[PDB]
């Protein structure tokens, strides 16, 4: 039951500093190294460094040593990484990863998406996609005009997962627009309720839009 | 810097066939003292953290199927999947775990090959909530097709519209290996109500005739 739970996505301005967390549960926090890995959008993985929470010992990749500080708090079994003097190149997903006594990283956090931008945080407008009035039927939700990434879309709070397609967002108008598709038996709609659950964690916004017929 | 070179950049294979991807290190990862190769393989599905596949170049981690096999020594390493499943679609990374800094390869993207499939097309008018926004989005879903290449044309009363259209493809489906794409035509409320008939045309290699879905404002 190892769990590395990282802090939520954050929008930070260029030249500022950002602290991200990784709460490590299910094991002795002071007996294992905690590594950090960066993955820029669409790019590969880069190793940042590690910390040994048992004594504060650290070792950094020289590429990140100038602007990265790793700390750990044993009382709260939480590891921290301070990224300072952030640039647009630093926009990436940051993972925390625990190693094992073999080599490699068997346990990973979910990753924290950091967007370095001067734009403002904008929650999305969620619009229902219902078929025009004129076997099975496809519905959808339009998640338009948000910043920054990401958003999560579920249907009926996870019940409708088969036949669900969520399309990657595209950046236009300095904002992201995303759509998600769901196809259910035609006998179940509008007989039963179909609802999209949109969450924009960088804005702490959640929307539950019910798809009603026209 | 130990540079890790992975080849090829991407694979394409039919379900059930065998693939082998290569990882080469600019310096030896072989420890002559204990006769071990400090080489690790990872599998990363879209939107998820990397998952540990094989360590010590050839030792599989707990719960990894036996179809995954790592081989090689020194500077030449391979990852073999004896019978690729639809769920095996991912980017596979090798990692130097021998000397600092720890370094990863650029990854090898495993894509799947399957029978051609025509898309299912659905068109959706702007919602009444978005019409109060002063904007109007016309969305067209093209679900579960193969191959990935597909064309979408928008028509407003029979006249083609070029820009204002944004398309987005899903990742390959992890169980049926199909693709889906969305096409969104965004206009202002005034320009949308200036017209009546909106048409989304999908032309895929599975047919010489386009699949055409239409919506009229006065339906």
């Amino acid at each position: 039951q190892i769990q590395l739970q990282q802090s939520g996505p954050e929008l930070v301005k260029p030249g500022t500093s950002m602290n991200i967390s990784c709460k490590a549960s299910g094991y002795t926090f002071t007996n294992y190294y905690m590594h950090w890995v960066r993955q820029r959008p669409g790019q590969g993985l880069e190793w940042i460094g590690w910390i040994y929470p048992g004594d504060g010992n650290t070792h950094y990749n020289e590429k990140f040593k100038g602007k990265t500080t790793l700390t750990a708090d044993t009382s709260s079994i939480t590891a921290y990484m301070l990224l300072s003097s952030l640039t647009s190149e630093d926009s990436a997903v940051y993972f925390c990863a625990r190693d094992n006594s073999y080599v490699g990283f068997p346990y990973w956090g979910q990753g924290t998406l950091v967007t370095v931008s001067a734009a403002k945080t904008t929650p999305p407008s969620v619009y229902p996609l219902a078929p025009g009035s004129a076997s099975m039927v496809t519905l959808g939700c339009l998640v338009k005009g948000y910043f920054p990434e990401p958003v999560t879309v579920t249907w009926n709070s996870g019940s409708l997962s088969s036949g669900v397609h969520t399309f990657p967002a595209v950046l236009q108008s300095d904002l992201y627009t995303l759509s998600s598709s769901v196809t259910v038996p035609s006998s179940t709609w509008p007989s039963d309720t179909v609802t999209c659950n949109v969450a924009h964690p960088a804005s702490s916004t959640k929307v539950d839009k019910k798809i009603v017929p026209r | 810097d130990i540079v890790m070179t992975q080849s090829p950049s991407s694979l394409t294979v039919t379900a059930g066939e065998r693939v082998t991807m290569s990882c080469k290190s600019s310096q030896s990862l072989f420890n002559s003292a204990n006769q071990e190769n400090y080489l690790t393989w990872y599998q990363q599905r879209p939107g998820q953290p990397p998952k540990l596949l094989i360590y010590w170049a050839s030792t599989r981690d707990s719960g990894v199927p036996d179809r995954f096999t790592g081989s090689g020594s020194g500077t030449d390493f391979t990852l073999t999947i004896s019978s690729v499943q639809a769920e095996d679609l991912a980017v596979y990374y090798c990692q130097n775990d021998y000397s600092y800094p720890l370094t990863f390869g650029a990854g090898t993207k495993l894509e799947l090959k399957r029978a051609d499939a025509a898309p299912t097309v659905s068109i959706f008018p702007p919602s009444s909530e978005q019409l109060t926004s002063g904007g109007a989005s016309v969305v067209c879903f093209l679900n579960n097709f193969y191959p990935k290449d597909i064309n979408v044309k928008w028509k407003i009363e029979g006249s083609e519209r070029q820009n204002g259209v944004l398309n987005s493809w899903t990742d390959q489906d992890s169980k049926d290996s199909t693709y889906s794409m969305s096409s969104t035509l965004t206009l202002t409320k005034d320009e949308y109500e200036r017209h009546n008939s909106y048409t989304c045309e999908a032309t895929h290699k599975t047919s010489t005739s386009p699949i055409v879905k239409s919506f009229n404002r006065n339906e």
